[PDB]
Formats: structure tokens, C-alpha cells, sequence
């Protein structure tokens, strides 16, 4: 493997290098915030519509109560993550109908009223790129009851006691929060994050941004057209690279793929025998007397309980990672969008 | 007789159980003919009896009743019970006892401790007939498939899943094998089954359309 | 669910609702013949160990309560099934094997055994299911002179496969010099007589053994026990009994293209999804009845005793077993208002619940 | 042992997800090392004067 | 001599994979970062590397912390002598004291101890008659040996999943430490940080 | 006694795993509190909403 291109910077004790021009660069950072909320019914997954197995399951204590408590804590934590990332503004700001901000073009990131879900062009591309797993956040028992084509994985997950809970904030509310943050950042600057929103022209705000980084503010007032053209070209390049390349959003797709794969493995674990004569509960009930079927049912109960405990532990570890990523995203929302950062590579 | 060799060409996969499965990828472990194997081409114009090494596989590109009947067992001319099948245009006679046979077993057109006798429907109704014979735990199973072809040169490139016929409880020892011919230019292929692991693909209509080996090449192990 | 006599403010996942079945369905094939269990348990002489007789039993109604009245046995040892449940469950084929062995080798008639009868005479498979019946036969199969009508193999050159029978009598060879049809040195006949006598001990008495092996497969059922078949009702949550296995669900007409040799359909989790009616040749789908979760929305006990119930993931305008429809289920007992406040109690996709004066009631809002 | 393998096939896919977790950890270690150290674009060199 | 612990780990299905980056490549990355931060300053982290004399770079660093830049130009020899003495003191402290590098040794010790416990768990009976599998197969018939093999399989599976769970938790902790190390590389080496005690 | 031993080992291992995950969360919160002690009390911070 190659580490990089070879270079040799020319150091001298009376020589310096000073730039004579500049470029404006727009880069894209993607951070996961939340994941899929799930709830598991123990009696339907382990036994399923059976009374003897339920009476044997009640003899094991409170494993399922603490499994349900852990899943409920994860489900509350996901909504808390989304709320601490996005809900940072006190008021919903609106952009003026005039669209002149010193020659800077913000049309591809500001929303448009042509569609009922007020999302921008880049937001629409990001939503179309990530292929969802078609979770059960919308009720789908009517489609599961009607046997059409072939049986799907969602119906097989639902019939065994696994249910996906819908998030508290819809995509329209996240889009409204994003639009409010964009309107406040475009009009007021960093003043809306420290109190009331004090208006300022965008050229003078960007001149303050140049004074932040160590450049005199006359540079913008002499190169405003060049800087606006560079920003517009960078935004168009971002739109082109998001229309062309589909591998940039691999983190959110990895989150969706993991959340689907865990439930698929949990469904597939129900076909194991775990040393019993059969993996089917009713065949054990109808083929044996009381004591031998009690032994086989207890073997199946131990196996299914171990698989469910493994699923809950893996979900807890994934929720810890997602909470760390959401804390980073909330810090980046407070420090990059609501202000200007002097931290290098942040 | 004339012996030639032909590539098996991913042919000879049967249904492992009588259970309907749709839109699923199923993995099974059973005596299967491996993919791209070395089957033997036999020409009948001329005959020692062939081995029965954990199951055999047939194909036959001819038609009518020129090929019919098989003989199973360790020895011949008594001294051991032997499985015997006679097919014709009307009936199938399956019978397991000693019988009297010559050095050339054939059926002309124009015993002592004899137990099992069996009668059912005929097997038959650009013509290939597939056959898989298996002997597991005193039970004997037949799989068959009827498929056409465009050119009669070799085995086709495709998938034709074999469906079961009968689940006979013979319960004898079968180590050697002889086929029967009708006399008043027959070609058949012989391939031997092996304990391989498969990964079968079912479509929405429940039939098997694709399968892979699991020890043929490292790509198949990756697909396993 | 909280194990406390007071509850705080919030939403709580309490229990699960399930539609209970109403009727019961038994579907068995229409057979009226009686099985010949009477013809297999009495004989003048049973077959020998090496030449055991297998009887093919099919297409009859099998009553296993008459087995007890046909022979005085004690060891009704069944392996893959219980003896008391053989009338309820159904299968496709019965094979009965009869032989007479000695009393010390009755324990060799079992799966996974090693000895003389199991290795060389009569072997049971490792995955054997069925019952083994053995009883003492000192009154009929014993003579003072010594019985020579029963034989067993002494030794063979190889082990015996399960359910394999051999009749041939060849002189055994134990060296380089061939026997050439003469039972001389290193040449012994494998057939040795038992030699039963009434003066022998209790472990050397003759025992009559009848082994029943049941085919538990996916072939169409031909032989099983007596159960009356009722009428078939569809589009109702019922309990069904199709050829032995039971379950709870609703039966609908199926468009699945079953092959003629297939009987059952299966899902990912190895549960039955489609079934074939044994009487008429039709395919029926098996899907479970209505279910879901139940959430209770309450303020504290010091505030009010009113609750609102959320039935998660159902469409209770259609099946419900102040009504508001939500993306998170449906809401019973909370009145929707066209206002907007802060979220007091979360419910689902943008909907929250509170407890205000607009007379006190639970309200729902965006 | 063949008998142990045949009895271990009945337990399902526990070892598949154990191998998946270990492979994820092994990928994450190299991702951590590349995130920490591989930050510079080009391999710079110091002049021979010290 | 005697059987090693690594051979006992390898013979029972436990294998250690090599890292993707060798020590030479990590040293090359460190040398490139050192050469960049010595010649260019913070300019090589914001784009192209622009050279500057090192005294003027230190004057920039002193002006960053609120000290006027003529202090460095009047005490440059004293500042260079203090830096060289501090570097020599770090040399002597690493040559003498072995207690500074306890975290990396803790990582190595934990990774060795988990595998040693996983190997040592193979000698337990878990309620069976023997911990050796061939003795169970030889001493019993099929059903009883199936019961004992099922007991051994359940115990070994429980030990394996316990090992995988603690390795996942340690991986999460190591990832958090690596994220902190990447932040410290981006903010201390490629720039100057105004954060207190960072 | 073997059944009781297996059940109590499983319950104790579940308790230890939950304690380990909670200790990881508390360690993250304590690291954040130490950073806020170093940057808010011992100095003045220019970071927004910190
Ligand atoms: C400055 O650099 C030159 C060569 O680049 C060298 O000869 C000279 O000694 C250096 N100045 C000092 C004070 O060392
Ligand atoms: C901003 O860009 C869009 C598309 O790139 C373009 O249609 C629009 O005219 C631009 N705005 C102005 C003021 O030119
Ligand atoms: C089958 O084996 C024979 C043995 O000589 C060989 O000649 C022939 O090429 C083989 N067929 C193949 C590899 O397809
Ligand atoms: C019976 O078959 C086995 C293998 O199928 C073989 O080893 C044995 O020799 C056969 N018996 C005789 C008498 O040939
Ligand atoms: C399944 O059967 C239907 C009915 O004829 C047919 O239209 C469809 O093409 C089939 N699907 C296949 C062969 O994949
Ligand atoms: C035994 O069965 C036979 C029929 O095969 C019957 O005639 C006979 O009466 C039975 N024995 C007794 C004691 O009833
Ligand atoms: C059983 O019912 C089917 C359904 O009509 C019928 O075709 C068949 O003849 C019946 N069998 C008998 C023995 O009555
Ligand atoms: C299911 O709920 C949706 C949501 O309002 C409704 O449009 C649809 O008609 C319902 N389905 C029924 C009542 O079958």
C-alpha cells in the first residue's frame, strides 16, 4: 500500500511563502443520530399461543421484564438523541421572500413550497439515496393478512412478536427544524444562538467571518463576486457528486442494514431444535406425554431465551455507539452552525 | 461396448423433501451429484455389471421402450435377494427375490424365498429422462425428470429439478448393478452420488431454479 | 406491570391483546377399514431372528387400545412418541416386525446398540421412532427336548445396516485356506439354534417381540387413529387439526401452486404456512389471528384516574377487537383537538397527549 | 469430532454472529489506527540541514 | 522445551490477525507529521504546506498566547536551552521510570488474559462425567454421550459468548480513546489550541 | 441443584453485563464533566453552547 505522494518542503531560515489567492471549499460530513426502535413480546416469540409453555416460562422469573425495560430505555434514548441534535432553536425562523444575499445562491439548500414535504433539493437527494428497509413504523397488518405474491420478511418478523415503533418526530418536523436553523444562520449569523436574532446583511456577516480567520475584511469587499461564484460552483459540485455517487452515505445504510439483519437472525433462530426432538412446539405437545414434553419445552425455552438475551445485549452496545455519534452531532450543531470554530479540522 | 466421458454440467439436482418452499434460499445435506463431474457415456451395441457406489444417476437421450428395467443386488443367480424392476408400456413390476438369469440379462419381446412384490403406474407417458437411485437405511427411492432438448449432442446447460416417484422399503444389500435392454444402439450416462452440501434457490412458484455446490471452488464456499 | 399502587405520568406498555379462537376443526381422511392388529399378534410360530417378517399396514383406522387386550406384555417401550398419544396423532405408514429372541438380548432391540442381535441379526436405525413390544413366551415357545426351530446368526464378515435382512447360509471362513463347502477346520455354520428349555433361568426364556415402526413423513396420510372429522369453515379464527398437528389461526383460500407430491408449506421460522385438506384436494393458507400491543396513557394517581388506551399497530376503524387514528396505532379515550402545545406525554409520529380543562379530559394534539 | 459437529449444527447461527462481531472488531481496529495516524496528505521530508 | 501458551491457543481454534499498517508505516506517518509541523507550522493542516523560519513560527506561537513577540527574539537562546533541557529530562525519565506506559501494558495484559481464560475453560466438566470429548464418546452409548456432549456444547458456547461480549465492550472503550487521540492529533499537532488543560 | 445453579449463573451474568454497559456510560459522562471542569472553571471558553 501507498501512504501518499512524496513531498519535500523547502525550509530556509530567511524564506517564507505567502498565498496570493484563495478557494472556497464546501465539504460534506455525515453523522448517524438515531436508529430503529424495536419491541419484543416474549410469550409470542418463545412459545406462541400456548398455555403449557407460558406456565413453564413464568417459572423462570423476571428475565423478560428486564429485557422489555432495556428495549424501552433504548427506544426513549433514540428520541432523546434526535431531540438533542435537532431541537436547538427556541423559535421557528422564516426566510424573507427576497432571495438576494450578496450574490450567494442558497436555492438548493432552502426549501421550496412545490411539494407537501418542505424539503430542499439536497435533502431530497439524501432521502432518495438511502434505501430504507421498509420498517413497521406504519401499520401493515392489513397487508400481512392479505396473502399476496409471497410472504415477506416484515410479516414474518411481526408474526413472531417483533414490532418496530415509529419515531416521535416526523421527517417534516426535522425538515422544519433544519429550515429554521438555515434561516437563522443566513439572516442573523451567530447572534441567534446567543439570544435574540439580530439581523445583518450577508456581506458584512461574511466579512466578520473573514476577520475570524485572520484575513482583513477588505478582501471580501474587493472579491465579493469571485467568492460568490466560488461558493455557487462548490454547491453545484456538491449537488453533482450527490446525484452521481451513491457510496457516500454508507454509515446510515450500515445502520439500516444492521437493524434489519439483527431482526432477520432473531426470526431465523426460531427454526433450531436446541437438542430437542423438534423445533415445532405443537408437534412436541401432540407427540408426547406431560413430563417428556415438559423436558423438550424447557430445552426450547432455554435456547430461545439465550438468543433473545444476545439480541438485547447487541442492541444495547449499538445504542451506546449511536448515542456517542449523536452527542458528536449535537456538539457539531452547536459549534459549526450556531457559531464559528477555531478548532483545527473540526 | 463403447465407453466415453462427458462433463456432468450442473445437472442432477432433486427435491430433498416433500415440503413446499417459496422465495427462500435453502441449505441441505444429502447424497448429491457434484457439479461439473465426470459421468461415463455408455453405448449398448454389444457386459459386466456396474458398481452401485452410494447411489447412481442416469440420463438417456432416446425414446420409446428401447431402454427399460434395472437389476439391483450384490450377486446374481440366487444366493442373495436381489431387487428387480421391469418397465413396459402398461405396468411396472418391482419384485425382490432370487430369480434365474443368464450372463446377458435382457427382456425378450417376441423363486425360493420370495417376499416383496409391487405394482404401480408406468414411469413414462428431444427426450431426456433423468433418474436418481438411492439406498439409505433399508429404503429405496426413485427421482425422475422429463425434459426436452434442442440439439442431441451432450447434456444441456440448465436446471431440471427431479421429483420423487416411490419410497420403497426394500431392505437388502446393493453393491453391484446391471441394466436391462430390449431385443427383438442405446446410450445412457452413469454418474455417482456423493455426500455434498447444497444451497438451493426457490422462486415464487416453489420450484428450484438455481443451486450451487459448496466444495467445488472457493467462490461456492464463499456463497455457502 | 409496575408492581406499585401508584403510577406517575406517562405512557406504559402493559400487555398484549389477542383474538381468541371460537370453533374447532378436525380434518382427517375418510377411511373406514380396521387395521389387522389382530392378525399379527397371534401365530402358531413367529419367524426367526435372521428371517424376521415385516408386515405392511396402510389404509385403515388404527385403534391402539386393543393392543393391550391381545398379549400380556410389560415392556411397551416407545422412543419417539408416547404410548398414550398414539390415537390422537396421525401419520402415513406402519410396519410391524416379528421375531423370537432370548431374554438376555431384549435390551439389544433399541436404537444405537452393539451386540449379537443388533450387529449381525436385526439392527434398528439411529433416528428410530415407534414402539417395541416384548412379552414372555414360556408357555408356547419352550420344549423339554430343546427347540431347534429358531436360529440366529453367530458371526458375519461385516456389520449389518439398519432394517437389512439376509437369508443366505454360507460356511464362514477365518483363514487363508478355503472351506470349499466343508465345515471343517476354520469353517463354521453361522446358524446356531437357541435351544429353549423350561428348566432354564428367567434370563434365558424365549420372548416374542413385535416392533412397530411409524413413518413420520410428509406423504399423504393413509393409516392412523379414529377421530371424527367436522365441517371446514374459512375466514374465521379457529383451532384446526390437519392430519395430526394442531394450531390456532385463520384459514383462507390459497393461490399457491403446490406440486402434486407436496403436502405442507413452511415459513422462514419452520412454521406451517400452507396446508392441504386431506378430504378434498385444495390448498389453504395458515396465518395467525389479530394481535398487537396495548399502551396506557395516564397522568398521576394524585391528578386523575382517567386513562387512554393505545392499540399499537392496528387499524381499529376496521378491526377494534373518542376514537382517533394515528400513525402509531389508534387512540381510544382521548379527544383530538386542532391546536398545538408542547409535548407532555409522547405517543407517536408527531402526536402527544396531555390533560387540560378544554371538565377534565385527556386530549390529543400535534 | 464429527458427532459434536452434527450436534452443534442443531444450535442455529450463534457462531455466525460471534464471527460477525469479531470481524467487526477487527475492522474497527484498523479504522481506529487509520483515523488517528493517516491525517497528512503527503509524506513530507525535513531538509538535511539541522 | 515445553508447550507454549501461544501453541495451546492456536491448536484450539484461536488466532491473532496482524494489523494492516506495519510499524514502519506508522513511523513514516509520524515522521511526515513531525516534518510538516517543524517546517510549515499550522499551514500544512489547512491546505498546502508553506515554509517559515522556526523562530518566526515560535514568535507566532507566543503571539497566540498573549505574549508580545519581541520576548522570544530577546530570549531565544534561553528558550532553546530550556526546550533542550526539557527534552533531555523526558529522555532520562523514559530511560529510568517504567510506570508511565501502564495503559498500553494494560491493553496487552487484558488481551492476553482473556485468551488464557478462554483456553483454560476447555478443561471444565460443566456437569458431565469428563472434560475430554473422546473419553465421553468411547465410554458411553449414543444417547448418554449425546446428553454429555450437549452439556459440554452449552458450557463452551456460554464461555465463548462471554468472551465476545467483554471484547465488544473493550472495543467500544478503545474506539472512544482512539477518537480522543484523533482529536488531539488534529488540534495539538496541526494547530494551536486555546482550550485549557487540553 | 444443577438447574438452580444454571439459572443463578445466568441471572448473575446478566447483572454483570448490565453493570458493565452502565459503567461505560458513567465513564463517558465523567470524562465530559472533567472536560467542563478544565475548560469552564479553570478558563474562559469560546465554544458556542459550551
Ligand atoms: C541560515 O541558513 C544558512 C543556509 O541556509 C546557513 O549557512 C546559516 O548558518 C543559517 N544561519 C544560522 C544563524 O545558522
Ligand atoms: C441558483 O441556482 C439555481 C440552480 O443552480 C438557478 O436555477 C437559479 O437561477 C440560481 N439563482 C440565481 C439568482 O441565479
Ligand atoms: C474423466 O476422466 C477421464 C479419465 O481418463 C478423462 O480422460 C476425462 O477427460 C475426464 N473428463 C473430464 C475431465 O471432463
Ligand atoms: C454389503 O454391502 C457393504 C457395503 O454396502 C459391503 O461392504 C459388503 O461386502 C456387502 N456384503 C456382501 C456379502 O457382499
Ligand atoms: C410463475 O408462474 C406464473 C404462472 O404461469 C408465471 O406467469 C410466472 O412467469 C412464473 N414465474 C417464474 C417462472 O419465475
Ligand atoms: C389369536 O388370533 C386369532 C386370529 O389370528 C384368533 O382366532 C384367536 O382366537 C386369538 N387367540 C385368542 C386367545 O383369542
Ligand atoms: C373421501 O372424500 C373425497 C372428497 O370428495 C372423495 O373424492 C372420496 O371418494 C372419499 N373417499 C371415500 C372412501 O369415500
Ligand atoms: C387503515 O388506516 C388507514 C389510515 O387512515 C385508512 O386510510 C385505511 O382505510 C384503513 N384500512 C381499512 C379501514 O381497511
Amino acid at each position: 500500500m501507498s501512504l501518499g505522494a512524496e513531498n519535500s518542503v523547502a525550509y530556509s531560515n530567511n524564506s517564507i511563502a505567502i498565498p496570493t489567492n484563495f478557494t472556497i471549499s464546501v465539504t460534506t460530513e455525515i453523522l448517524p443520530v438515531s436508529m430503529t426502535k424495536t419491541s419484543v413480546d416474549c410469550t409470542m416469540y418463545i412459545c406462541g399461543d400456548s398455555t403449557e409453555c407460558s406456565n413453564l416460562l413464568l417459572q423462570y422469573g423476571s428475565f423478560c421484564t428486564q429485557l422489555k425495560r432495556a428495549l424501552t430505555g433504548i427506544a426513549v434514548e433514540q428520541d432523546k438523541n434526535t431531540q438533542e441534535v435537532f431541537a436547538q432553536v427556541k423559535q421557528i425562523y422564516k426566510t424573507p421572500p427576497i432571495k438576494y444575499f450578496g450574490g450567494f445562491n442558497f436555492s438548493q439548500i432552502l426549501p421550496d413550497p412545490s411539494k407537501p414535504s418542505k424539503r430542499s433539493f439536497i435533502e431530497d437527494l439524501l432521502f432518495n439515496k438511502v434505501t430504507l428497509a421498509d420498517a413497521g413504523f406504519i401499520k401493515q397488518y392489513g397487508d400481512c393478512l392479505g396473502d399476496i405474491a409471497a410472504r415477506d420478511l416484515i410479516c414474518a418478523q411481526k408474526f413472531n412478536g417483533l414490532t418496530v415503533l415509529p419515531p416521535l418526530l416526523t421527517d417534516e418536523m426535522i425538515a422544519q427544524y433544519t429550515s429554521a436553523l438555515l434561516a437563522g444562520t443566513i439572516t442573523s449569523g451567530w447572534t441567534f444562538g446567543a439570544g435574540a436574532a439580530l439581523q445583518i446583511p450577508f456581506a458584512m456577516q461574511m466579512a466578520y467571518r473573514f476577520n475570524g480567520i485572520g484575513v482583513t475584511q477588505n478582501v471580501l469587499y474587493e472579491n465579493q463576486k469571485l467568492i460568490a461564484n466560488q461558493f455557487n460552483s462548490a454547491i453545484g459540485k456538491i449537488q453533482d457528486s450527490l446525484s452521481s455517487t451513491a457510496s457516500a452515505l454508507g454509515k446510515l445504510q450500515d445502520v439500516v442494514n444492521h437493524n434489519a439483519q439483527a431482526l432477520n437472525t432473531l426470526v431465523k433462530q426460531l427454526s433450531s431444535k436446541f437438542g430437542a426432538i423438534s423445533s415445532v412446539l405443537n408437534d412436541i405437545l401432540s407427540r408426547l406425554d406431560k413430563v417428556e414434553a415438559e423436558v423438550q419445552i424447557d430445552r426450547l425455552i432455554t435456547g430461545r431465551l439465550q438468543s433473545l438475551q444476545t439480541y438485547v445485549t447487541q442492541q444495547l452496545i449499538r445504542a451506546a455507539e449511536i448515542r456517542a455519534s449523536a452527542n458528536l452531532a449535537a456538539t457539531k450543531m452547536s459549534e459549526c452552525v450556531l457559531g464559528q470554530s477555531k478548532r483545527v479540522d473540526f | 461396448r463403447t465407453q466415453s466421458y462427458t462433463n456432468s454440467f450442473t445437472r442432477g439436482v432433486y427435491y430433498p423433501d416433500k415440503v413446499f418452499r417459496s422465495s427462500v434460499l435453502h441449505s441441505t445435506h444429502d447424497l448429491f451429484l457434484p457439479f461439473f463431474s465426470n459421468v461415463t457415456w455408455f453405448h449398448a451395441i454389444h457386459n459386466p455389471a456396474l458398481p452401485f457406489n452410494d447411489g447412481v444417476y442416469f440420463a438417456s437421450t432416446e425414446k420409446s421402450n428401447i431402454i427399460r428395467g434395472w437389476i439391483f443386488g450384490t450377486t446374481l443367480d440366487s444366493k442373495t435377494q436381489s431387487l428387480l424392476i421391469v418397465n413396459n408400456a402398461t405396468n411396472v413390476v418391482i419384485k425382490v427375490c432370487e430369480f434365474q438369469f443368464c450372463n446377458d440379462p435382457f427382456l425378450d419381446v417376441y423363486a425360493n424365498n420370495c417376499t416383496f412384490e409391487y405394482v404401480s403406474q408406468p414411469f413414462l407417458m428431444k427426450n431426456l429422462r433423468e433418474f436418481v437411485f438411492k439406498n439409505i437405511d433399508g429404503y429405496f427411492k426413485i427421482y425422475s425428470k422429463h425434459t426436452p432438448i434442442n440439439l442431441e449432442r451432450d447434456l444441456p446447460q440448465g436446471f431440471s429439478a427431479l421429483e420423487p416417484l416411490v419410497d420403497l422399503p426394500i431392505g437388502i444389500n446393493i453393491t453391484r448393478f446391471q441394466t436391462l435392454l430390449a431385443l427383438h444402439a442405446a446410450a445412457y450416462y452413469v454418474g455417482y452420488l456423493q455426500p455434498r452440501t447444497f444451497l438451493l434457490k426457490y422462486n415464487e412458484n416453489g420450484t428450484i431454479t438455481d443451486a450451487v455446490d459448496c466444495a467445488l471452488d472457493p467462490l461456492s464456499e464463499t456463497k455457502c | 406491570t409496575l408492581k406499585s399502587f401508584t403510577v406517575e405520568k406517562g405512557i406504559y406498555q402493559t400487555s398484549n391483546f389477542r383474538v381468541q379462537p371460537t370453533e374447532s376443526i378436525v380434518r382427517f381422511p375418510n377411511i373406514t377399514n380396521l387395521c389387522p392388529f389382530h392378525e399379527v399378534f397371534n401365530a402358531t410360530t413367529f419367524a426367526s431372528v435372521y428371517a424376521w417378517n415385516r408386515k405392511r399396514i396402510s389404509n385403515c383406522v388404527a385403534d391402539y387400545s386393543v393392543i393391550y387386550n391381545f398379549a400380556p406384555f410389560f415392556a411397551f417401550k416407545c422412543y419417539g412418541v408416547s404410548p398414550t398419544k398414539l390415537n390422537d396423532l396421525c401419520f402415513t405408514n406402519v410396519y410391524a416386525d416379528s421375531f423370537v429372541i432370548r431374554g438376555n438380548e431384549v435390551s439389544q432391540i433399541a436404537p444405537g446398540q452393539t451386540g449379537n442381535i443388533a450387529d449381525y441379526n436385526y439392527k434398528l436405525p439411529d433416528d428410530f421412532t415407534g414402539c417395541v413390544i416384548a412379552w414372555n413366551s414360556n408357555k408356547l415357545d419352550s420344549k423339554p427336548s430343546g427347540n431347534y426351530n429358531y436360529l440366529y446368526r453367530l458371526l458375519r464378515k461385516s456389520k449389518l445396516k439398519p432394517f437389512e435382512r439376509d437369508i443366505s447360509t454360507e460356511i464362514y471362513q477365518a483363514g487363508n485356506k478355503p472351506c470349499n463347502g466343508v465345515a471343517g477346520p476354520n469353517c463354521y455354520s453361522p446358524l446356531q439354534s437357541y435351544g429353549f428349555r423350561p428348566t432354564y433361568g428367567v434370563g434365558h426364556q424365549p420372548y416374542r417381540v413385535v416392533v412397530l415402526s411409524f413413518e413420520l413423513l410428509h406423504a399423504p396420510a393413509t393409516v392412523c387413529g379414529p377421530k371424527k372429522s367436522t365441517n371446514l369453515v374459512k375466514n374465521k379464527c379457529v383451532n384446526f387439526n390437519f392430519n395430526g398437528l394442531t394450531g390456532t389461526g385463520v384459514l383462507t383460500e390459497s393461490n399457491k401452486k403446490f406440486l402434486p407430491f407436496q403436502q405442507f408449506g413452511r415459513d422462514i421460522a419452520d412454521t406451517t404456512d400452507a396446508v392441504r385438506d386431506p378430504q378434498t384436494l385444495e390448498i389453504l393458507d395458515i396465518t395467525p389471528c389479530s394481535f398487537g400491543g396495548v399502551s396506557v396513557i395516564t397522568p398521576g394517581t394524585n391528578t386523575s384516574n382517567q386513562v387512554a388506551v393505545l392499540y399499537q399497530g392496528v387499524n381499529c376503524t376496521e378491526v377494534p377487537v373518542n376514537v382517533f387514528q394515528t400513525r402509531a396505532g389508534c387512540l381510544i379515550g382521548a379527544e383530538y383537538v386542532n391546536n398545538s402545545y408542547e409535548c407532555d406525554i409522547p405517543i407517536g409520529a408527531g402526536i402527544c397527549a396531555s390533560y387540560q380543562t378544554q371538565s377534565q379530559s385527556i386530549i390529543a394534539y400535534t
